C-alpha cells in the first residue's frame, strides 16, 4: 500500500455503506436417516479366489507286470590259453 | 496555419499548446501527485467552433 499527501486514501469505509440484507441465515439442519434393506449373506462371481495354473507339470500314473522268462543261444567251448 | 485561405479553398491548421502544472522541469512547484487517489482528474477543453 501507498499513501500519498496531501491526496490521501480515506481512512476507512465509512458509515454511509448501504446495508443490503438480513439474509444471513443458514438454517441449521436437523434429519434422519435410516439405511435399513435388508441383507443377504452372498454375492455371486465369475471367480474369486482362485490362483490359476499357468502352466501344469506333466504328471502320470504307473504299471509294470510280468514274468521273466527267456530263449537262449551260448558260445562255443574254446581252448584254454595259459594256468 | 495558412496565412490566407482563398474562396472555396481548404486550409490545414496545426497548434500545440502546454498546460502546466508544475512550473518547470526542474521546479514542481505546482505538479499534482495523481498515483494517491482513485479520484479523477479532469481535463476540460473548449475549442473554436
Amino acid at each position: 500500500a501507498l499513501i500519498n499527501p496531501q491526496f490521501p486514501y480515506a481512512g476507512p469505509v465509512p458509515i454511509p455503506g448501504p446495508a443490503p440484507t438480513e439474509t444471513m441465515p443458514l438454517l441449521n439442519y436437523r434429519v434422519e436417516g435410516r439405511i435399513a434393506g435388508i441383507q443377504q449373506a452372498r454375492q455371486f462371481m465369475p471367480f474369486l479366489q482362485g490362483p490359476h495354473r499357468a502352466v501344469a507339470e506333466q504328471t502320470y500314473h504307473a504299471i509294470g507286470t510280468g514274468i521273466q522268462m527267456g530263449q537262449t543261444f551260448n558260445q562255443p567251448l574254446i581252448n584254454t590259453q595259459e594256468g | 496555419a495558412p496565412a490566407t485561405i482563398a474562396a472555396g479553398a481548404t486550409g490545414e491548421l496545426t497548434m500545440y499548446y502546454w498546460v502546466p502544472l508544475a512550473y518547470s522541469e526542474t521546479d514542481l512547484t505546482g505538479a499534482v501527485l495523481a498515483n494517491v487517489p482513485q479520484s479523477k482528474q479532469r481535463l476540460k477543453l473548449e475549442f473554436a467552433n
